[PDB]
């Protein structure tokens, strides 16, 4: 049967995602403010310290 | 091949062809399409040797009482309804008091057919069709329902005095509730497992007692529907409940002189002191009338679907619904005779009657059976 | 006593010190009697152990355990069609499931809750037994014993009381016909409780539209005959009187729309009682306040019903919501194409009141979109106003992969061949690939197509077709007509309106014969070629680059995808020539789908399949033979071979065909049927005339697991194929097609499959008319 | 250009007369809010600046557009009923 | 597969087959040790090796569904950091994951739905544990991610800048500038907006994002 089964440890392909995508960033303009980040997007910055690819041990 | 497509259930059919004292006819006279694939009380009756004998096609007999010769003949074929067209029907058996028949209906009529040519005398309409026989008494037809109601219509010209509803089952089951007149009080069983006494005069609650289950919730009993129907010899009332549970309870209270709730019981008769009575194993046995206490049983009958056991010709005749009737020993459980008389299987009761054993089944109608 | 260890015999899911903790004296706590048998109870409070045996080494406690975890497998023996996880789930409805505590009491629980469910399944000669086998140190397979008899069939429904119809037009109003009177002919019957469910309002709204506001059901008695089969019901009515209408008091909010919502309940004051009308009108009014924008209108008509003239009154209580409910909208299962290809097809746009079938045209084109499997939403109202809805469009996409085959029985032949898959936008990328080709020794042909279908904005449909027919017809060599065609096909859609898309497109045409068929129709159309080929031979050549500019138009209102039920379109397509081309002419056609549903359930829709098309040249030449119209096969008119139904061209008395096959091949050549034989097959019409006439059909006894997309369709197959530019002199003891009354018959059933690969069609048609050179195959396998 | 047949759109959150007749400058946000209900648009920049604003496309010239701007200062109290056509 | 053994010996045959990479073989050793036989001492290293085998046999919900079972099973442990990167590392491949990449096709215009998934996650790596090996990697997975949310409703927002729902510009650029007023697809949906008041003849208010362009693009 050509129909197989194997893959080992590391995330997820998008090495992409270890770079953390530089935000152009949005400063409202005095009296013209608008509203903030709501919803999913909230980034607790936190790369102190932790592993990326494939030191990233999943087990 | 074309066998192979199918499916089944399982009975024992006709242990011991049995012909001791050897069956015959005295006669047959079929009366048409009898008791059919309703919940049927229609059954033959015997009167007067002018055999008022019905079908649920429309087709009301008086066959003669030697051969079954057409004393006089009707159809309760009406020609109008909600159907269309109104055949006889009867979830009622056929009760000959007087100059008429009174037979109740799926039509939820009970007629009263004269008896000297059978034209409606009275005719009277009950709450759809009965779950009983018309018990004629006090002035009375009375009748319980479907619905549950006792009824009392007028015996003599047809006019409804008190329709009482009692025992309704639990699912709106069938089965027998009959109301019979004892000590002046109507006593209804009830598919709701239930017995009750109640004085007839009004539909006045004597007590109401139940005994145990029915369907719903305990599901029970629709291989046969079991009488709840009250055989009320002496003040202590001899019924069943809707599971089968046999009971002996007092007639003025409910209070329970001793009770089978380990009944499988089909039909019962009280034989003396000893209650004969059909299990769901379709085996006859003689329960005390002070107990459940086996004077005798029998094992020569064994998944039969048989009828009441009855006496005629000095031997326990019981048919069935494999058209078998047999003769049991009236003690201990074997057989003397057996007859295949049926073109059917006899759904209704061997009606010892005039000296002979009138039957009708559901296409299987009018023979009548010595030996 | 005070306990010093307690012995653990057997726990295997709850803990030691679990068990320990369970157990009320502790190690270490002084054991008391009472507490001994409160060790038991608690321990039997665990739900794991089916035995406790709590006793003391004089203090030093003693708890032999017996245990109920992990069931490792239940086992389902007379597990008939009423499914045995239907059977574990009422196992499961007995709190009993794989790797579960077994207590050994719940077997009966589940066998009668499994007794009473067959009860309730349609039977009621239905019982089970379950049986406990041990596994490894005290798991246990459940085995069970399934004893099913036979089933309950609902037999007559008695309706008593019934005072106004008869029981059995209703009956007939519920699902009946006649059963041969010489008249029509219906079905059969069994029992389940839900039907009956479902025919008493049948019967109420029989009631409810004939007047009969004080009709109703009083009471039921099923009989119990005492077979658990017969199902008869003594089913007490009462019909009150016949009812009327008479007058409608509409009131509330009617939001401004006062006339209109009272246009909607115009009625005739004494009219009979419909209440199936009213409640009719009450959306009337909804959807007219939803199109309004109030996407929450209260409508509550009440009738009146003034028994004293056996009337009704109908009040109406109406209250609408806000205008501006659509706020936004959300898009929801476009994780295979993006969301502006399934936003563009909506015609409901935020910042909008709402049009409440905006939302569903929206959805419509989203049902004629075709890209997926179901089409969906979420019109969720975001609280916090009265303009504020979210409409979240979740559907399912669509399943890829189709696949096209014919044999030439290769490899153990000459490699001979016929490919063909189709990948139905693989993936959702918007880019619908269907390529096919085959190379045997008669021909080697390469086709591509694919487009984005929006590829501007503007609905750009970026389809290049390509084609390179290596086409030789070798029997040995280049004798029998050979043709290297050759090019492109390059065309693009363009929507002028929401339902109505206009196409055009250009074709190269790159031909390249030699030693073609020695026939009139051949040499006619290339004596309108400007050649005067070899009429009695095959040593004949041909290069034509074809310039040749296409168009076409599309209508398109007609529900769905891969499985549609309703609507109309209309296809149109043709071609025409430009300078450049070898040859000048113009080939015109259309297609039409129109659906007319007879069943208003849509298994009985009308669905009208017929084909058009003309051409001629564009002046001093013709439309070629090549593209003349052809009939037969996978035809609209099928049960035939391919190309029967058309005109029959004439060999001329021919020899060699620069090599003929010996009494093989033949086209009156040297070798057999020479002297002016017949080409049989129809080598075309310049015409064409013919339609097929299908039916939807659903398929009663088959799992409609995957019946979604399967389509069982009748037909009565008919037309014609014929040339206008047919001589009659050349075929003048032969066949001619001149005239459309060349009309063909067949008929028969189209059976489409759905698979995994797409629908799959096939037929079989009996042609029972049919006109000259038809050939007839009733065997007929299609794709 | 010269197009005769083509698709429309419309575009609504706007206000009727009847909707501006209810409101005035200085009543506040809820009282124009419980007749109107919110715009499906305000002013986030800057202060509550409802903007009920209808548009609409009937076709190649011209163009159908009801632009209503509601200008409530800080304390929500309407300061401004802009009633503005299309162009 | 489903081996009936003892469980430390399928617990011996399931770090092998995990090791060895047979995860047909290494999950039906895992579940026959903890469906089997629920008392493994282990039985988080095999629920947390079951996230990780589920997940290296592409199992992703299933990885979820072992996340949710150790989420119900160790919901005290160290690795629930794991869990929470795994989550959204299933939520990462749970929302695109087509073949369609070498040929150009996008797929960030297409539905972030589990991409908003892998962000909660992802941000509940970076919030539920924020010092964890797997937390910085949650953090590269967060900025990074809010950009791929930013391209698909800017495509959202982009439709209503062609729909010429002109409101619905502003409540789809505002919309993102509501959700991520830090992407650069933020500054450019600035002039749909923009432009958006402009053509409702809004131009004051339009010529008021000119001066949000004049700061928030910068």
């Amino acid at each position: 049967c050509s129909s197989d089964s194997r893959y080992k440890r590391q995330v997820s392909g998008d090495e992409a995602y270890l770079e953390a995508a530089p935000l152009a960033e949005l400063h409202a303009p005095a009296g013209m403010i608008l509203p903030v980040t709501s919803g999913d997007y909230a980034i607790p910055v936190t790369n102190g310290s932790g592993a990326v690819g494939k030191a990233l041990d999943i087990r | 091949l074309f066998n192979s497509e199918e499916d089944v259930v399982k009975m024992s059919p006709l242990p011991t062809v049995e012909n001791q004292f050897t069956p015959t006819t005295a006669w047959s006279t079929s009366v048409g399409s009898g008791i059919g694939n309703f919940y049927s009380n229609l059954h033959p009756a015997l009167a007067d040797n002018v055999v008022y004998a019905a079908d649920r096609a429309g087709l009301v007999k008086a066959l003669n009482a030697d051969d079954g010769k057409e004393i006089w003949s009707v159809s309760l074929a009406e020609k109008d309804g909600w159907f269309s067209k109104e055949p006889a029907l009867l979830s009622g058996g056929v009760t000959v008091s007087g100059g008429h028949v009174y037979i109740g209906s799926e039509k939820a009529q009970v007629y009263a057919l004269n008896t000297s040519d059978g034209t409606v005398a009275w005719q009277t309409k009950v709450a759809g069709e009965a779950l009983s026989r018309p018990v004629v008494s006090d002035g009375l037809v009375l009748i319980h329902t479907s619905n549950g109601q006792l009824q009392a219509l007028n015996e003599a010209d047809g006019a409804v005095k008190w329709t009482v509803n009692l025992d309704m089952p639990s699912l709106s089951l069938r089965g027998e509730s009959a109301p019979t007149t004892a000590f002046g009080a109507a006593v209804v069983g009830g598919d709701n497992g239930r017995v009750s006494a109640v004085l007839m005069e009004q539909g006045q609650m004597i007590w109401q007692q139940r005994i145990s289950q029915a369907t719903g919730s305990t599901e029970i009993d629709r291989l046969s529907d079991v009488d709840t129907t009250p055989v009320v010899v002496n003040g202590v009332v001899f019924a069943l409940a809707y599971n089968g549970n046999l009971t002996a309870l007092d007639l003025r209270s409910g209070q329970i002189m001793w009770k089978r709730e380990l009944g499988s019981v089909n039909d019962f008769i009280v034989d003396g002191n000893r209650i004969y009575l059909v299990d769901q194993n379709d085996r006859v046995m003689a329960l005390t009338i002070d107990g459940g206490v086996t004077l005798w049983t029998q094992s020569d009958l064994l998944h039969r679907l048989l009828t009441s056991p009855v006496l005629y010709n000095g031997n326990l005749v019981v048919g069935d619904s494999e058209g078998y009737l047999h003769w049991i020993n009236v003690e201990d459980g074997r057989f003397v005779a057996q007859q295949k008389v049926d073109s059917s299987g006899f759904q209704t009761e061997p009606v010892a009657a005039d000296g002979k054993l009138l039957i009708q089944a559901k296409d299987g109608t009018v023979y009548s059976i010595t030996r | 006593f005070v306990v010093k260890d307690i012995h653990f015999e057997g726990l295997q899911r709850v803990a030691v010190g679990a068990a320990l903790l369970s157990m009320p004296v502790r190690t270490g706590d002084t054991v008391n009697d009472e507490d001994i048998s409160n060790t038991i109870r608690a321990l039997f409070a665990t739900g794991n152990f089916e035995d406790v045996r709590v006793l003391r080494d004089g203090d030093t406690l003693l708890v032999q355990v017996k245990e109920r975890p992990t069931i490792a497998s239940i086992t389902f023996s007379g597990n008939k069609s009423v499914k045995d996880d239907m059977l574990k789930q009422n196992l499961e409805a007995s709190g009993v499931r794989v790797g579960e505590s077994l207590d050994r009491t719940t077997i009966a629980d589940i066998e009668k809750g499994l007794e009473d469910f067959y009860y309730s399944v349609g039977k009621y000669s239905a019982s089970v037994k379950a049986v406990v086998t041990p596994l490894p140190r005290n798991r246990v397979d459940l085995k069970l014993v399934f004893q099913e008899g036979v089933s309950a069939e609902i037999q007559q429904i008695n309706i008593v009381g019934n005072h106004a119809f008869t029981t059995d037009e209703l009956i007939s109003h519920f699902q009946l016909r006649d059963e041969v009177p010489w008249w029509n002919v219906v079905g059969d019957r069994k029992y389940q409780k839900q039907k009956l469910a479902g025919d008493l309002e049948t019967l109420r709204s029989y009631y409810l539209d004939r007047g009969y506001a004080r009709f109703n059901i009083d009471s039921t008695q099923v009989s119990l005959t005492p077979d658990k089969k017969g199902i008869y019901v003594t089913v007490n009515i009462t019909e009150g009187d016949q009812y009327k209408l008479s007058g409608v008091e509409v009131s509330g909010n009617l939001a401004g729309h006062s006339a209109e919502i009272e246009q909607l309940t115009k009625i005739e004051p004494g009219e009979l009682y419909n209440g199936t009308k009213v409640t009719k009108m009450e959306d009337d009014i909804k959807k007219l306040l939803g199109r309004y924008g109030y996407a929450y209108p209260r409508v509550q008509s009440m009738p009146e019903i003034n028994d004293a003239d056996k009337t009704v009154k109908l009040r109406v209580n109406v209250d609408a919501g806000n205008r501006f409910y659509v706020r936004k909208i959300r898009f929801e299962g476009n994780d295979t194409s993006k969301d502006a290809v399934l936003r563009r097809e909506m015609r409901q746009m935020e910042g909008a009141w709402l049009g409440s079938d905006l939302v569903d045209q929206g959805k419509e084109r989203l049902n004629r979109l075709g890209f997926f499997e179901t089409v969906d939403t979420d019109t969720q109202r975001v609280p916090g106003s009265p303009d504020q809805v979210d409409v979240v469009y979740k559907v399912k996409e669509r399943n890829t992969g189709s696949f096209n085959f014919g044999i030439g029985y290769g490899t153990e032949s000459g490699v001979s061949f016929q490919a063909g898959v189709q990948q139905d936008n693989w993936l959702g990328t918007g880019y619908a690939v269907g390529i096919n080709g085959t190379k045997n020794d008669y021909q080697t042909y390469a086709e591509l197509s694919v487009t984005n279908p929006y590829f501007t904005v503007d609905g750009v449909s970026l389809g290049g077709r390509l084609f390179y027919n290596d086409f030789q017809a070798d029997d040995a060599d280049l004798s029998d007509y050979t043709n290297k065609s050759y090019g492109t096909d390059v065309t693009l859609g363009f929507p002028i309106n929401e339902y109505n898309s206009l196409r055009a497109g250009l074709g190269y045409v790159h031909n390249s014969l030699s030693n073609m068929q020695p026939q009139v129709a051949m040499w006619r159309y290339l004596y309108s070629m400007g050649e005067h080929p070899s009429t009695s031979d095959q040593d004949n050549s041909f290069k034509t680059d074809d310039f040749t500019f296409n168009y076409g138009w599309t209508y398109n209102k007609l529900d769905r995808g891969y499985f549609p039920t309703d609507g109309s379109r209309v296809n149109l397509t043709g071609k025409v020539t430009i300078p450049g081309s070898d040859n000048e002419y113009y080939k015109v056609t259309l297609d039409t789908a129109t659906y007319v549903p007879i069943d208003d359930d849509h298994k009985w829709v009308v669905l009208g399949r017929t084909r058009w098309g003309y051409g001629d040249g564009l002046g001093g030449k013709e439309m070629p033979f090549y593209e003349n119209f052809y009939a037969g096969g996978s035809s609209t008119v099928r049960g035939f071979q391919s190309n029967t139904i058309g005109p029959k061209a004439v060999y001329f008395p021919h020899q060699a065909s620069n090599y003929d096959p010996d009494y093989d091949y033949e086209c009156a050549t040297q070798d057999g049927a020479k002297d002016l034989c017949k080409s049989d097959d129809a080598v075309g019409g310049n015409a064409m005339a013919v339609a097929s006439l299908e039916f939807i059909t659903p398929t009663p006894f088959i799992s409609d697991k995957y019946a979604n997309s399967v389509r069982t369709s009748f037909f009565w197959d008919m037309g014609t194929v014929w040339d206008t530019n047919w001589d009659s002199s050349q075929y003048s003891g032969y066949p001619d097609y001149s005239d459309p009354s060349n009309i063909r018959m067949s008929a028969g059933i189209a059976l489409q499959w759905m698979s995994p690969l797409g629908p799959l069609v096939f037929s079989y048609a009996q042609p029972f008319k049919k006109y000259d050179g038809d050939k007839a195959e009733q065997f007929q396998f299609n794709i | 250009e010269r197009v005769v047949y083509r698709p429309d759109i419309n575009q609504g959150n706007y206000l009727t007369a009847n909707d501006v007749s209810k409101i005035r400058v200085g009543m506040t946000q809820q009282q124009v809010a419980y007749a109107l209900g919110t715009p499906l648009m305000s002013d986030p920049f800057g202060t509550n600046t409802w903007f009920y604003v209808f548009r609409q496309q009937p076709g190649h010239e011209g163009v159908t557009q009801q632009t209503l701007t509601l200008t409530f200062n800080s304390s929500g109290v309407l300061t401004n009923i802009d009633n503005k056509p299309a162009l | 597969e489903v081996p009936d053994n003892p469980p430390n010996e399928i617990y011996a045959t399931a770090q092998q087959k995990l090791q060895d990479g047979n995860w047909r073989q290494a999950i039906t050793q895992l579940e026959a040790l903890d469906n089997r036989y629920p008392f493994g001492p282990y039985s988080q290293q095999v629920q947390l090796d079951l996230i990780y085998a589920y997940y290296k046999n592409a199992d992703l919900p299933l990885a979820q569904a072992a996340i949710d079972r150790f989420i119900r099973l160790n919901p005290t442990h160290p690795n629930i950091d794991y869990v929470m990167y795994m989550r959204g590392l299933t939520n990462m491949a749970l929302d695109d994951s087509a073949l369609q990449g070498f040929f150009g096709v996008d797929r960030s215009d297409r539905d972030p739905q589990h991409a908003r998934a892998a962000f909660s996650d992802f941000s509940k790596l970076v919030r539920g544990y924020p010092n964890s090996q797997y937390t910085t990697d949650a953090t590269k997975r967060l900025v990074f991610l809010k950009d791929r949310l930013a391209k698909y409703e800017y495509s959202v927002a982009e439709y209503y800048t062609e729909r010429g729902a002109w409101v619905a510009v502003v409540n789809r650029v505002e919309g993102m500038l509501r959700d991520y007023p830090d992407t650069q697809a933020t500054r450019d949906a600035l002039p749909l907006m923009e432009n958006a008041y402009r053509q409702m003849q809004m131009n004051a208010q339009a010529e008021k994002v000119a001066k949000i362009i004049a700061a928030n693009s910068s």
